[PDB]
C-alpha cells in the first residue's frame, strides 16, 4: 500500500507502511541533536547516543540487550546536529517486544550514576576511533569555526567534559527535548494501527513542545590544525539555504554540477567541473569534491580538498576559480542537466534501501510533518533552473567564508589571500 | 518484638563503635557491588566509620555512650542498592537456567 | 592512545552522522 | 665602569662590564628563537631550549653537569620568539670553565640520537608544567591565531611534533641560526679581554648572516577554546609598532596608562582606567617584536561577567582613542614605565639580558638615562595615536573558558 | 598527566625558560 | 698474524651460524647500553641475525658455505657505540673516585 500518515492530538507523528516485508523496521525520531546544548552541557547528546542500551523503567540493561540479541534484531542511533533516530529492526514476529524495548529506551530511561560512570570510558573510545579519519575533524572544526553557538557545537564531546557529564544532565536534556511535538514514529513493515497504540501506552505522556533551540548565528573565520599528516585536508565553505527552500535545491543541484563524489571505481571522475579545473594544473595526487550541509534554520556550502601540502594551495585556488566561474554564469544546460540526473538518482538509490527509506520518512516527518512522495521531489528538482543554479553560487562566492585545514599548512592559503 | 529488637541491636554491640547495620555485612561480590554503586559520601562515611570502629577494637574501647548509634538512627542505605544487585543477579542467573 | 581498534580519503561532501547501537558496528558517515 | 660594546668583525657583539661583583654572569645571545622555523621542523627550538646540558664536542653531558654543580655555578636558557640566551654563573674563580662549558654548548654540540629520544619525554614534561596556566594558553592561542608564519609559532612543541623531531633537524638549526653575526656575547663581572679571547677559540668558527627568516603577516581571527574553567581568560590585540620606532614608546605609555599590573599588593589597581572602568582581572598586553608587535586588552573574569569586563574595556579604550585623557594620567604613566624599567634593569640577571638584547637589536647600548629621555619624548597625542591603532586595525582575539557569555569580534 | 609536580595577568610575551637547575617555567 | 686471525676465525665458528663477532659479546651493562644506543636497523638486522643462529643451533645444522660470513667482511658496528659507554662509563667512576 502507500504510506499512512497521523497527527496525535499531543502532537506526535505516525507514519506506516505496511510492504509485507519480512524484516520490519521501526524507527522513532526526535528533534534533539547536537544543537540544542549550550556552553554549560557540552557533549550531553553524545552521551545520550551512547546511552541507549541502559537501565530503563521496564527493563534492564541485561534485559534489553539480551532481550534484542534473542531474536537477533538490532538497535541503532544515528545522530545529526538536528535529529536524532533511535531505529529497531527484526522479524514482524518479535517486533513486538522490539517496540517494547525501543519506547521504554526512548521514553522512561533512568540514567543511574554509576552506569554513566562506565559510560564515559567508552565514550572517549568512540571519539578516538571517529577522528580516526581527517574527515570527520575537519568538518567538526568547519563547524566550530563556521558557526557561532547551535550548530558549532560537535557531535562528540569535549576532551575536558569527559568525567564531567552527570545524571542530572542527561535527564534535564531528555525532559526538555523528547516531548510528543518533536517526535515522529515511522514504521515499515508493520500495521498503522499498532504504531499508535505503541504511541498511546507511548510517546503521549511527554507532550510538550518542550525547550526551544536558539536561532544559530553565523561568524565566519577559519581554524588550522598542523598535525604532519601526509595529505592536506581543507574546507572553505559559506552560509546558504535552509531546509524548506527552492535555494536549497538549487545547492544540491550545484554540488553535483561541480561534483558530489565519484561514480566509477578508480575513476578520475571526469566531469566535475573542480576535478577538472585542478587536473588541468596539478599532476599530483588529489580529491576534490563540494561539501553542501543544510540544518532548518542555516546551510553550509563550500568546497573540500585533500590534496599534497605542496600542492595544497593552488589547488584549493583552482577549485575556488572555478565556482568563481559558476559565479560568471560560465556554465552548459547539458551540465546542468546532468547535474540534476545525478541528484534525483542519487535521491532514488537513497531511498530505495529499507532503513534509508525508513530515514528518509522520519526526516520529512520532523521537519514538515507531511510525506513528500519521491515522485514529487523529482520535479521539483527539476523546478530548480541554470540561473538558480548560478545564484546559489555567487552566494557562496560573496558570503564570509569559513575554512577549517589540517596537516602540513605551510604552503596552505588564508582566507584574506584566497 | 520492638523492644525486643532494640534489646538485641544494645547486645549485638556493633553500636558501640558506632558502625551502622550495612556496615557489619561481609562483602561478598553482590556486597562489593553494591558498595562501589554507592554515592562518594556515602561511602566516604562508611570507611571513615569501619576505620574508626578497627582502631577501637585494637585499643579495646568503646565510645561514649552518647556517641553510640541509636538503634532508630541506623539508618540501612546499603539495603537499597544492595537489593538492586540482588535482584539483577537473579534475573541473569535464571537467563542462564532458561 | 591505540585508538582501541585501528582500521579512508574519501573527502566528504555531506554532513556527518555519528552512528552506534547495540550491533557492534559504529561509525560516521558524510 | 662601563658596558664596552666591541662589535668585532664577524658581528659578534663582545660587551663586558667589570663591576667588581662577587658572583659574575656571561650569556650569550642569538636570534634563534621560534620565529626562524616553518611548519616542517615546529617545536625544534623547544628541543634546543631543553638540550642544553647534552654532550658537546669537549664536555660529555657528565662533564657539564657535574663541573657546573661541582663549583655551584648556574646554567641557564631563555627563550622569546626572536631570541635565545644561554647564561652561566658564578664565582670569578670559575668562570674560565664556566665560559669552557657555554662556549661549547653554544659552538659545538653533537646531538646525539638516543640523548634526544631521552629528551623528548622531558619536552612533553615541560609542556605540560607550562601549561599547567591559563595565561600562557592564551597568549599562545593569541599569537597562533594574530600572525600567520613567522610569530605564530609557539614557543612549546605540539604535541603530534613530540617523538619526530630528530638530530638532523636540531643540526640543521643550530647551522642555520647559531652564526657569528647573530650572537652578542655580554659579560658582568668579567674583564672584556676574556671575553675576547673566548670570542676567538670560540664564537668565531661559525659565521654569516644565517638563515633570514621570513616576514611576519597578521592575519587576525579568533581562537575560542571551551575548557569549562570557570574563569573565561580573553585577550584581544591588534597589530602594533615594532622595535626601534618612537610608535612602541606610545604603545608602552599607552599600557601603563591603562594598566600595566597592580602596584599594591591586595590594591585594586585603582588608577588604570580599564580596572576603573568596571572578581576580575583587566590588564592591557602590549609586545612588540622587531617586525611586528600586539597591544590589546587582557580580561580575566567570571564567565557571566566576560561580557561587561571585556566591553566596558574595550569601551575605555575608545574614549582613550577619542582624546579623552588628561596630562596628569600621562604623566604617571610616564613615572610607571620608568620605574618598571629601572627596577627592571636593577638587578643582575636583568642588567646582563637588556645589555643582550640591545646588543642583538641595535648593536649598541642605550644608557638607561638615554631612554628616560627617550620615554619622555612620548607625548599625549603619541598615545592617543597608538589607542586608535588598535581601536581600528583587525583584532585577534583568543578566549578560553565557558564561553557562553562571551562576545565575538564581529559583537565586540 | 599528572603535571609531572603540580602546584595574575598577561601584559608582556611569554619566555620559556629551562636549564641546570630543577625550577623550570614560564613568565609574561 | 693476518692468515692466522683468518683461521682462528675460522676456527671460532660464529660465522658458520652467520653471526658478527659483536652479536657474540656477553650482554653486560655496558652491553646493553650500547645496543640501545644503536639505530634502527643495526638493532633489527642483529635481532634477526641471533634468531636465525638459535634456530640454527636448534635444529644443530649451519648455513651453507656461501652464506657465512666473510672474515673481511664482518663489521664491528657495536664496537663504535660501545667505546663511548665504556668511555662515559669510566669518566663517571672516576668523577666518584675523586
Amino acid at each position: 500500500q502507500d504510506l499512512e500518515f497521523t497527527k496525535l492530538p499531543n502532537g506526535l507523528v505516525i507514519a506506516s507502511l505496511e510492504n509485507y516485508a519480512p524484516l520490519s523496521r521501526i524507527g522513532l525520531f526526535v528533534k534533539a541533536g547536537s544543537r540544542y546544548e549550550d556552553s554549560n552541557n557540552l557533549g550531553t547528546s553524545h552521551l545520550l547516543r551512547l546511552a541507549s542500551s541502559l537501565t530503563t523503567k521496564g527493563a534492564s540493561s541485561f534485559k534489553i540487550t539480551r532481550g534484542i540479541e534473542a531474536v537477533g534484531g538490532k538497535l541503532s542511533v544515528t545522530a545529526t546536529r538536528e535529529n536524532m533516530a533511535y531505529t529497531v529492526e527484526g522479524i514482524r514476529s518479535d517486533i513486538e517486544i522490539l517496540m517494547e524495548f525501543l519506547l521504554n529506551v526512548t521514553t522512561a530511561p533512568e540514567f543511574r550514576r554509576w552506569e554513566v560512570a562506565a559510560l564515559r570510558s567508552q565514550l572517549k573510545i568512540d571519539k578516538a576511533v571517529a577522528f580516526q579519519n581527517s574527515q570527520t575533524r575537519i568538518i567538526e572544526n568547519l563547524h566550530d569555526v563556521a558557526y557561532k553557538n547551535a550548530l558549532a557545537n560537535p557531535l562528540y564531546c569535549p576532551d575536558y567534559r569527559m568525567g564531567k557529564i552527570t545524571s542530572e544532565e542527561l535527564h534535564y536534556f531528555v525532559q526538555n527535548h523528547f516531548t510528543s511535538a518533536r517526535m515522529a514514529l515511522v514504521g515499515l513493515g508493520v500495521s498503522h494501527s499498532v504504531l499508535k497504540q505503541v504511541a498511546e501506552q507511548f510517546l503521549n505522556m511527554r507532550g510538550g513542545l518542550g525547550l526551544a533551540g536558539a536561532k544559530a548565528k553565523y561568524r565566519g573565520g577559519e581554524i588550522r590544525e598542523q598535525n604532519g599528516d601526509n595529505l592536506v585536508h581543507a574546507a572553505i565553505v559559506a552560509e546558504s539555504a535552509a531546509i524548506g527552500n527552492a535555494e536549497a535545491n538549487a545547492f544540491s543541484v550545484l554540488q553535483h554540477l561541480l561534483g558530489a563524489g565519484p561514480h566509477i571505481k578508480r575513476g578520475n571522475n571526469t566531469t566535475s567541473l573542480l576535478s577538472q579545473s585542478v587536473a588541468k594544473g596539478s599532476h599530483q595526487p588529489f580529491d576534490v569534491s563540494a561539501f553542501n550541509a543544510s540544518y532548518s534554520d542555516s546551510g553550509l556550502f563550500g568546497i573540500y580538498t585533500i590534496s599534497q601540502a605542496a600542492a595544497a594551495g593552488e589547488v584549493i585556488n583552482a577549485a575556488y576559480n572555478q565556482v568563481k566561474a559558476v559565479a560568471q554564469g560560465n556554465l552548459s544546460s547539458a551540465d546542468v542537466q546532468a547535474a540534476k540526473n545525478k541528484l534525483k538518482a542519487g535521491y532514488l538509490m537513497s531511498v530505495e534501501t529499507s532503513e534509508g527509506f525508513l530515514s528518509e520518512i522520519g526526516s520529512q516527518a520532523l521537519a514538515a510533518g507531511s510525506y513528500m512522495p519521491p515522485s514529487t521531489v523529482l520535479q521539483q528538482i527539476d523546478s530548480v533552473a541554470d540561473a538558480d543554479v548560478v545564484k546559489a553560487a555567487k552566494k557562496f562566492v560573496s558570503g564570509k567564508k569559513s575554512m577549517a585545514a589540517s596537516g602540513n599548512l605551510g604552503h596552505t592559503p588564508f582566507l584574506d589571500e584566497l | 518484638l520492638d523492644g525486643f529488637r532494640k534489646w538485641y541491636y544494645n547486645a549485638a554491640g556493633f553500636n558501640k563503635l558506632g558502625l551502622m547495620r550495612d556496615d557489619t555485612l561481609h562483602e561478598t561480590e553482590d556486597v562489593k557491588e553494591a558498595i562501589r554503586r554507592l554515592p562518594e559520601d556515602l561511602y566516604n562515611d562508611r570507611m571513615f566509620r569501619i576505620k574508626r570502629a578497627l582502631d577501637l577494637t585494637m585499643r579495646h574501647q568503646i565510645l561514649p555512650k552518647d556517641q553510640w548509634t541509636k538503634y532508630e538512627e541506623d539508618k540501612f542505605y546499603l539495603e537499597p542498592y544492595l537489593k538492586e544487585v540482588i535482584r539483577e543477579r537473579k534475573e541473569r542467573e535464571e537467563w542462564a537456567k532458561k | 592512545p591505540v585508538l582501541d581498534v585501528k582500521r579512508s580519503g574519501q573527502a566528504a561532501a555531506r554532513p556527518l552522522v555519528a552512528t552506534v547501537g547495540l550491533n557492534v558496528p559504529a561509525s560516521v558517515r558524510f
